[PDB]
Formats: structure tokens, C-alpha cells, sequence
């Protein structure tokens, strides 16, 4: 299977520009294109994409369209130009997945035998982590579902290499709070307290969602499952999880001394260097 | 007056000996659980705390002496008989024993349960409260100094 | 990013130098050096890139690159670091407090000989106190203990 | 039971089971075999450890349960985040 | 004083033997017994000198041996010319409690049900002597173990290894925060 | 065979015996049977060895299921004395490869809760105990997402 | 016992041995070796002070 895919910055800008080539259309139209990559190992790589045809209407929504021979044509060139890069799968805009994002996959699983999808946000509203990735496999079910064929998300990030480190780090000028120390993790620290928060809070409104609407939803084999895993897992004994806190003073103990004995005997160390050179100039000086 | 003391003569002066050593023996008396050894030293040297001005120590000093001779005494006995450390501290009567102890447990020095049908006080003793708790509070006092350190050095530093 | 205009040789009898804008040309001279581009002045006259940045896509880029720099759903590695905080950090402590007991016996020899040769002339030889640096770490060890308490509790 | 105090002792299984005591073991261990419980045992009281239980479908009453204790931990993860937050924002600044 | 081997028979090592029994002097204190044996007992470049006088050899043997009655005699010769001999004036003192100490350790550290009734008979008389003594030591932060009132019983803290762990780090950083209060406070007036 | 195999499934010698002794007689090979109890001291020597893997086989489950046991508990699970039991264990904590303390002199002694006083038993306990909730959490998350998009 | 061959405790009217032991004592050398040579730091630093002072 896959470790995590490796999306890199220069596919996501290829997105931006993607929405801003379709854009003046405008009427209904989602960002759909074609994704190109290296498969490194368990991990994936991801280097370059481009664009497809592709529409969908209203009545009987299941019109939708990959020109075959565009994808031909085009990966034609682009092996053309390197032959190190080769198709690894697709991607669209992804506000969600709908119904119709499987016959994409059941389309060009007949060029990558396991053809990816990216799920992104062009709209940068998303105050978690985007370049969502999804895979589909096949769970076939405990209630004689013949086969159920899903997708299953395998984590993402974005990776580095170094050109595009120049480009990147050239084209934001704009913000540096860091001074990387103590400092460049508590952003991160007020983030994953608001990020597991806005996280549960579409837990808690999915579990009010689904006695409400969905007609009996519920998850019906997940929900059951992964919430006694929930309900098998909050520790807040009380017997040693108290005496973890003498290593918690252990943990005191060390950055203690250290500070206290060493961050004084430097910064006297300076006082007297200042004060030499403060007195012995002010002697040659006045 | 508190509970906890220095040895005083740590910045003794040879123009010093004549004005520390009866205030040294006064500390030296306190030192120990003994009462009797504290009760002379007020006849003694009355007319220097007459010098001193000083006169509030001696209403109030013999209740940390006793506790000091309990708190040592309550940390040498597992289980001791109030009818022994009250004739060992001249008390001269067991059942203000009981009235002093009870008063080391109420004020809180000392945890140690009594049968007051027998008359013993059994000690007993734990950690780990202690380290969950009590080296920290410290380490935040002498941290909260160190970076007063740091930040007085720098913003004296930086004159140049 | 580096870009040129060429020049023609049938317009040598004419002049070359309208350059309105003058601001340009004075900053074309200096991202520059050689002696071989001031040998290509002729031939060559370069002109001024600048950058026009969509605020939708700089502020998705700086999503990606301040935020996508922390992982995913960003409890993760924090916590990560507070399974660090109990197993492996106290090796490190073991090597910083080596480090800060070797280190130190022989930089307290440092302001004796500070006080022996001169008053703060020239670099003598090869070490320094570096001690900054491990205290750093035993920062890094500090904060991610505390993140233990703000992760493990609630 | 309501899986905080929930170290079981020999004597409720011997009266819901209605096995006598040298059986109790052999049915533990058999579930243990099985995996149909994750915890373990001490014969001094025999007390079987409990560190598990099945995942139930999901009833009304297991409805309310569950949207009212994930926000009750919603809530207080909130609570406290905010505090944590405001506490050390204006050195983030 | 490790060596004792080529320390030549000099005007300060007016004797060789008093070398000896300086070296011994000091080695009964300082480490407990992991190359105690070895180099004292086990040794015979100093087996030979000290079997040459009885009164080193005594002690050796008696706290090696534990009799715990003839220490305090063999101390007693010690002490009494440890009292008129020179670099010892302000030392003689702890010494003995010293003494006092590491022996009670040893003692102490094998039983848990022991008492003053088992004093009594290996040890000396006077059971308020013993009494009061280690009320003392024990009451010093010293050697840890509990005592009993007339239920005549002495337990013993298994481990003594729980705060001894935090202590001298706060003991050393009391003396070292108090120096450099004053004297971070020296500079700018 | 196979049930002497799978998480012990706890069994005993005596019928071990009882659905084991017709291997000597019946059925048509008998010659691993006649290489067991043919050669009688080799017999004696299998006889002894099959105890021994019998006693072995019951101390792994009784190391796992077994926070504490009574030796009154390992006498009547091990149908010997309880001074064979003692050597047996004493080899075995020689042998070191499951961890013991068989304090005696109350019968209470426990198995595979070595010392603990560590940071484990806080630290990796606490942290699993996190983390798996963490990565169960993508999970769910996704398999939400699969179920409002089956049909909504 | 005496030897540190053996970590036991012994009993005279129970005749009962029992074994225990704690190992780890790192945090003492850890920070009193720290503080015994930065005692000698600043007392080097006592010669600074009485240079800047007068």
C-alpha cells in the first residue's frame, strides 16, 4: 500500500492557476485535472500535474467527461521531456467528494494500478492542514455487501526540495515570528488545541446530524466501533499517573540547575566584559 | 522565631567576638529541645536585652523552642509515651502532653496519632507528596530569581 | 531571475539612450558584477522583473508553508513530542549534563587566562564557551515538558 | 457498568454465570483465548482486571450518552484551551 | 595517601609507620568497603606495618571483625592521642561521631527487628546511653531508621534513597544562589 | 496436538493420558510411539520430558493470565508437590525467560509485574493510551465523511 | 550483605530474608558536580570583581 504522499508546493500553485485558467467561465464548473509523480516507495511522490476536460450538468448528474486522448497526447510530451516522470493518478477541487469522484478512479485504473486522488481547497478557508489524499480499496462488509468499494485517506503533507525551497522561500517575504527555540512551536501550540477543537466540534455536530437526518444513518458498524474505541481510551487514573510528577519534577530538575547556574555566570561574564571596556574607555575617553 | 536557623558567626569579626557570643548562646540554647537551658539566659542577660530592646523574643520564643524539641523528638520516636517526653522536656506533667502534641498536630506539625487510653503516640511517615509537590515551588522561587538575574544583567549591560 | 533585451548593429550611427523611467537603468547596474558583463553592456541592455503576488494564493501559500509545516490534524506530533519527553530525552540530558560538566572544568579557565594574557586581545585558540547552545536544548527539553501536562490532561 | 471502577471480583460472575469457583478461571482464560476481553487477573481476591469492553450497538439512551459526554469533554478541552491561549497570547503576540 | 609504597623516609614522614597510621587514620572513614579489603586487608606492603603495631591492626579487625564493645576502647587510644596531636584540633570532634555513624550503619543495615534488648549483650550498657545517642543521630538527618518506646523495638527505612537523591543539589545551590546574590549585586555599586 | 497449540487452552495431563494412551497399542504405526516408549529409557526420559513440556506449557499462560496466583492454585494445576513446583520454577527463573517472584511462606507470589517503578508504566501506557486515540480519530473522521456522502 | 554481594534485609523472630532494590542515582553526580566546579567559575570570577572595583 501507501506510507503518505508527498505533495510538493509546485502542483498546488498548478491547481491555483488551474481555477484561474477556468474561471472566467464560471457558471457551474469544478477544477478538475491529472496528477504526474514518482512512485519513491511506500511513500509517494508527487512532481508535476496539468489539466483535463472535463464538465457536469444538472438533469441525470452522472454526465462527466476524461478525454482519453488528450491524457495520450499530453503524457506523450511530458515523457517526452522526462522520462524519470511518469502518471501516478488525478486530483479535482474538492469542496468534497461527491458521487460521481469514483468513475474518475474506475476510469484510469487502467494506467496507474493504483491511481491516487489529491482533494485540495482552493479556497483557503481551511484552517487545517490541505492536499488531502484519498485511496480506493475494497472492505467487503459483514452484512453480505457484495463489494463496497471506498476510498480511504492516506496521510499528506508538503514536502521540500531544494530548488523549490529558493522559490518558496523567495516568494513569501512576508512573515517570520519564529526565531526557531521556544518560540516557533507555541503558534503550533494554540493551533492543535483550536485543531482537534474544530475537529470535534464537527464530531458533535455529525453525531447530532445523523439522529436527525440521514434516516437511520448512523455509521451503522463505525460509530459502534470507534467510539467504544473512544470510550476505551480517556486514562485519567489516578494510582501512578499521580507519580508520573516526581519525573515531572525530574524534568523541573534539570532545566533548573542548568538555567540557573550557567544563564547568570554568561550573562556576568558579559557584565564584566562590558564594564572593563565601559571603565577603560571612560578613562581614555573623559 | 521561626523554626529554621543559621549558625550566626558565619560573618564573625575580631572586633565581633564580644557582641555575638551571649547572643551566640542564646542561639546555641535554641538549638537544642532544652527549656531549661533557655529559662537562664532571659535572668542572664536581661539588662543586655535592656541594652538590646529586644524584650518581644522572650513572650514568644519558648513556643518555637517546644516545637523545635518536638519536631525533633517526634522525627527520632516512631512511638513514643507522652509520660516520657514531657518529663524528658520538664513539662512536669503528662496530660499537658497531651495539650502540646495535639497542638503540634493542629498547627500542623506533626501527623502522629495517639490512643489517649494509653497514652502513645505512634509516628508514622510517607513521601512522594512531597516530590509531586514540594521541590517545584521551590525551583520556580530560585528560577523567578535567576531570570531577575538575567534581567537586570542585560538591561544594566546595556549602558554601552 | 535575470532577463535581456538584445541590440542591433545598423543603429550605431543613431543613438541608443532615450531609457525613460530612469530609475531602471540605475537599478540595472546593481545586480550585476564581471568584467564579461560589463563586456556585454553592448549587445545586451536587461530589463526590470518585479512581482505581482495573488493575497488568495499568498495566503494559501502561507497555509502551506506556516501551517503545513505543522502536520496533520496537529495534535499528532506534539504529542509525539510529549512521548518523547519520558523515553528519550533523558539520554540527551545524559550527554548534555556530560557536555556541561567537560565543557565547563576547563572554560573555567577562560576568564583566569582572560585576566593572565591581556586585557581582550586577539583569538588565542580554538574553543569558546558553546555552552548557549546546549542550554538551548535544555529549553527545547522544558517547553516540551511542558507541553506534557497540556496534552496528556484533557 | 460504567467502566472507571470496574476491577471485577470472582462473586458476580459466579452468580450471573451461576458456575461454581474453580470454573470462573477456565472461563475467563477461555474468553481470554478467544479475545473477547483484554484484561487480566489477580487470585489473592480474584479479581479479574477489566481493561475492555465490546463495542454495543448504538440505542437511544447510548444516543444521549454520547452526545452528551463528547461535549462534556468537547467543552472542557475548549475551556481550557482558551485559557491556555489568552494566558500566553500577547507573547506570541 | 594510596600509595604507601614509595614514600621515602623523609623529615614530614618523620616516621614511615607514623604515614601508616595516618593512612589508616583516614581510610576507616572514607570509603565504605569496595577496595577497603583490598587494600588494607587484602594488601601486604601495609599488612606487614600494620602487624607490626597492635594498636592499627585493632581497630582494623575489631570493625572488620564488628566487636562492637572493644570500639569505643580502641577509639578511646585513638582519641585521647588524637586530642594532643597537631591537624586534628578542629576535627576531633565530628570524628567520633563519624566514627559512631559508620559503625551503626553497618550494624543497622542487616537486621530490621533489632532493639536495645539486643544492644545490651553486643554491644555496651548504659541503654539510655544508646538511647540518647541515637536519638541524636538519627534526628541529625542521619541514618535513617525509626525507633520504639518501651515496646522495645528498633525498625529500620529499607531504603534510605528517596530524598538523599534530592538533597544535595538543593545543598550545593543554597550556597551558590547566596553567592551570587552578593556578588552579582557588587557590580554597578 | 493443535489444541496443545493455540493460547494453551488450558490443559491437563491426566487427560493428556486419558486421550493420549492408546498411541502405545492401537492404530497401524506405533514407531514414533515405539521411538517414545519402545526404548524404556528413553521412555522414562519421554515420560519425564512430556512433564516437563506440560509444566512448561502451563507457565506461559500463567505467566500472561496471572498479575498474582496462589500456590495452593499452581499445586492443583500442576498435580505435583508443591517442592517440585519450587525447583520447577527455580530452573525456570534460572533460566530466566519468564520472570517470578514465588514467595512461599504466604502462598500469594505474582508473576510478570516485574518491579515497575519506572517511567513506563506512567509513560508508554499513558502515551498508546493518547496516540491510538489520535490515529483512530482520522479515521472516523474519513469514515464520517464516507457516510453523510453515500447518500446526502 | 556487607560485601553489597546481596541486597536483603534479615528477620530474628521471623527468620525471613526479603530482597529489594533501586538502581538509578544519576541525578546527584548530574547537578553536584555541575555545582562544585561553578563555585570555582565564580571565585574565578572573584578576581574580575576586585579588578573592576578598585
Amino acid at each position: 500500500a501507501v506510507q503518505k504522499v508527498v505533495v510538493h508546493p509546485l502542483v498546488l500553485l498548478s491547481v491555483v492557476d488551474h481555477f484561474n485558467r477556468i474561471g472566467k467561465v464560471g457558471n457551474q464548473k469544478r477544477v478538475v485535472g491529472v496528477l504526474l509523480g514518482s512512485w519513491q516507495k511506500k511513500v509517494l511522490d508527487v512532481s508535476n500535474s496539468f489539466a483535463v476536460p472535463f464538465d457536469e450538468d444538472d438533469k441525470d448528474d452522472s454526465v462527466w467527461f476524461l478525454d482519453h486522448d488528450y491524457l495520450e497526447n499530453m503524457y506523450g510530451m511530458f515523457k517526452k521531456v522526462n522520462a524519470r516522470e511518469r502518471i501516478v493518478g488525478w486530483y479535482h477541487t474538492g469542496p468534497k467528494l461527491h458521487k460521481n469522484d469514483i468513475a474518475i478512479n474506475e476510469l484510469m485504473k487502467r494506467y496507474c494500478p493504483n491511481s491516487v486522488l489529491v482533494i485540495i481547497d482552493v479556497k483557503p478557508k481551511d484552517l487545517g492542514l490541505p492536499t488531502e489524499a484519498y485511496i480506493s480499496v475494497e472492505e467487503v462488509h459483514d452484512d453480505g455487501t457484495p463489494t463496497s468499494k471506498t476510498f480511504e485517506h492516506v496521510t499528506s503533507e508538503i514536502g521540500a526540495e531544494e530548488a523549490e525551497e529558493v522559490g518558496v522561500e523567495h516568494l513569501l517575504r512576508d512573515i517570520k515570528d519564529t526565531t526557531v527555540g521556544t518560540l516557533s512551536q507555541r503558534i503550533t501550540n494554540q493551533v492543535h488545541g483550536l485543531k482537534g477543537l474544530n475537529s470535534k466540534l464537527l464530531d458533535i455536530r455529525s453525531y447530532l446530524e445523523k439522529v436527525a437526518t440521514g434516516k437511520l444513518p448512523i455509521n451503522h458498524q463505525i460509530i459502534y466501533q470507534l467510539q467504544d474505541v473512544f470510550n476505551l481510551l480517556p486514562d485519567v487514573s489516578l494510582q501512578e499517573f499521580v507519580k508520573a510528577f516526581y519525573l515531572k519534577t525530574n524534568d523541573q530538575m534539570v532545566v533548573v540547575y542548568l538555567a540557573s547556574l550557567i544563564r547568570s555566570v554568561v550573562a556576568l561574564h558579559n557584565l564584566i566584559n562590558n564594564k572593563i571596556a565601559n571603565r577603560d574607555a571612560e578613562k581614555k575617553e573623559g | 522565631l521561626l523554626g529554621e536557623i543559621p549558625d550566626r558567626l558565619q560573618f564573625r569579626q575580631p572586633s565581633l567576638k564580644r557582641s555575638l557570643m551571649p547572643y551566640f548562646l542564646l542561639t546555641q540554647a535554641v538549638r537544642t529541645g532544652n527549656l531549661a537551658k533557655f529559662n537562664q539566659v532571659l535572668d542572664q542577660f536581661g539588662e543586655k536585652f535592656q541594652a538590646d530592646g529586644t524584650y518581644t523574643l522572650i513572650i514568644r520564643l519558648r513556643h518555637n523552642v517546644i516545637k523545635t524539641g518536638v519536631r525533633m523528638i517526634s522525627l527520632s520516636y516512631s512511638r513514643i509515651s507522652l509520660a516520657d517526653i514531657a518529663q524528658k522536656l520538664q513539662l512536669d506533667s503528662p496530660e499537658d502532653a497531651e495539650f502540646i502534641v495535639a497542638k503540634a498536630i493542629r498547627d500542623g506539625v506533626i501527623e502522629a496519632s495517639i490512643n489517649h487510653e494509653k497514652g502513645y503516640v505512634q509516628s508514622k511517615e510517607m513521601i512522594d507528596i512531597y516530590s509531586t509537590r514540594e521541590p517545584q515551588l521551590a525551583f520556580h522561587q530560585r528560577i523567578s530569581f535567576c531570570l531577575d538575574i538575567h534581567n537586570m544583567s542585560v538591561k544594566a549591560m546595556r549602558f554601552p | 531571475i535575470d532577463a535581456f533585451r538584445l541590440i542591433n548593429a545598423n543603429m550605431m550611427v543613431l543613438g541608443h539612450e532615450p531609457r525613460q523611467t530612469t530609475s531602471n537603468l540605475g537599478h540595472l547596474n546593481k545586480p550585476s558584477i564581471q568584467a564579461l558583463i560589463h563586456g556585454l553592456n553592448r549587445h545586451y541592455y536587461s530589463i526590470t522583473i518585479n512581482y505581482r503576488k495573488n493575497e488568495l494564493e499568498q495566503k494559501m501559500l502561507l497555509n502551506l508553508h506556516k501551517k503545513s509545516w505543522m502536520e496533520g490534524l496537529t495534535l499528532q506530533d506534539y504529542s509525539e513530542h510529549c512521548k518523547h519527553n519520558e523515553s528519550v530525552v533523558k539520554e540527551m540530558l545524559e550527554l548534555a549534563k556530560n557536555y556541561n560538566k567537560a565543557v565547563e572544568e576547563e572554560d573555567k579557565m577562560t576568564p583566569e587566562q582572560l585576566a593572565i594574557k591581556n586585557v581582550g586581545k586577539q583569538d588565542p585558540k580554538r574553543h569558546l564557551e558553546e555552552h548557549v547552545d546546549v542550554l538551548m536544548t535544555s529549553n527545547i527539553v522544558q517547553c516540551l515538558a511542558a507541553m506534557l501536562d497540556t496534552v496528556v490532561f484533557k | 457498568r460504567p467502566a472507571n471502577h470496574r476491577q471485577l471480583t470472582f462473586e458476580e460472575i459466579a452468580k450471573s454465570a451461576k458456575i461454581t469457583v474453580n470454573e470462573v478461571e477456565l472461563l475467563v482464560m477461555k474468553a481470554l483465548s478467544v479475545g473477547l476481553v483484554k484484561g487480566s487477573i489477580d487470585e489473592v481476591d480474584k479479581r479479574v482486571h477489566m481493561t475492555w469492553v465490546q463495542p454495543r450497538v448504538l440505542d437511544l439512551q447510548q444516543i444521549k450518552g454520547m452526545k452528551d459526554r463528547l461535549e462534556f469533554w468537547c467543552t472542557d478541552v475548549k475551556s481550557m484551551e482558551m485559557l491556555v491561549e489568552h494566558q500566553a497570547h500577547d507573547i506570541l503576540t | 595517601f594510596l600509595d604507601t609504597v614509595s614514600t621515602f623516609t623523609s623529615y614530614e614522614l618523620m616516621d614511615y609507620k607514623t604515614f601508616v597510621t595516618y593512612t589508616v587514620y583516614v581510610s576507616m572513614i572514607a570509603l565504605e568497603r569496595p577496595d577497603l579489603r583490598e587494600k588494607v586487608i587484602k594488601g601486604a606492603e601495609i599488612l606487614e606495618v600494620l602487624h607490626s603495631l597492635p594498636a592499627v591492626r585493632q581497630y582494623l579487625f575489631s570493625l572488620y571483625e564488628c566487636r562492637y564493645s572493644v570500639f569505643f576502647q580502641s577509639l578511646a587510644v585513638v582519641e585521647q592521642e588524637m586530642k594532643k596531636d597537631w591537624l586534628f584540633a578542629p576535627h576531633y570532634r565530628y570524628y567520633v561521631r563519624e566514627m559512631r555513624i559508620h559503625a551503626y550503619s553497618q550494624l543497622l543495615e542487616s537486621y530490621r527487628s533489632l532493639t536495645l534488648g539486643y544492644m545490651a549483650e553486643a554491644f555496651g550498657v548504659g541503654v539510655e546511653f544508646i538511647d540518647q545517642e541515637l536519638s541524636r543521630f538519627i534526628a541529625a538527618g542521619r541514618l535513617h531508621c525509626k525507633i520504639d518506646k518501651v515496646n522495645e523495638i528498633v525498625e529500620t527505612n529499607r531504603p534510605d534513597s528517596k530524598n538523599w537523591q534530592y538533597q544535595e543539589t538543593i545543598k550545593k545551590g543554597d550556597l551558590l544562589l547566596n553567592r551570587v546574590q552578593k556578588l552579582s549585586r557588587v557590580i554597578n555599586m | 496436538l493443535l489444541k496443545l497449540f493455540t493460547t494453551m487452552e488450558l490443559m491437563r495431563w491426566s487427560t493428556l493420558v486419558e486421550d493420549y494412551g492408546m498411541e502405545l497399542r492401537k492404530g497401524s504405526l506405533e514407531s514414533p510411539a515405539t521411538d517414545v516408549f519402545g526404548s524404556t529409557e528413553e521412555g522414562e526420559k519421554r515420560w519425564k520430558d512430556l512433564k516437563n513440556r506440560v509444566v512448561e506449557h502451563n507457565i506461559r499462560i500463567m505467566a500472561k493470565y496471572y498479575t498474582r496466583i496462589t500456590m495452593k492454585r499452581m499445586a492443583q494445576l500442576l498435580d505435583l508437590s508443591v517442592d517440585e513446583s519450587e525447583a520447577f520454577l527455580s530452573n525456570l527463573v534460572v533460566n530466566k525467560t519468564i520472570f517470578a517472584k514465588v514467595d512461599r511462606l504466604a502462598g500469594i507470589i505474582n508473576f510478570q509485574r516485574p518491579k515497575d517503578p519506572n517511567n513506563l508504566l506512567n509513560d508508554w501506557s499513558q502515551k498508546l493510551n493518547s496516540l491510538m486515540s489520535l490515529v483512530n480519530k482520522t479515521t472516523h473522521l474519513i469514515a464520517k465523511e464516507e457516510m453523510i456522502h453515500n447518500l446526502q | 550483605i556487607l560485601d553489597k554481594k546481596f541486597h536483603g534485609i534479615l528477620d530474628q523472630g521471623e527468620g525471613v530474608l526479603i530482597i529489594f532494590d533501586e538502581p538509578p542515582v544519576d541525578k546527584t553526580y548530574e547537578a553536584a558536580l555541575e555545582t562544585i566546579q561553578n563555585m570555582s567559575k565564580v571565585v574565578d570570577s572573584l578576581y574580575n570583581k576586585a579588578k573592576k572595583l578598585t
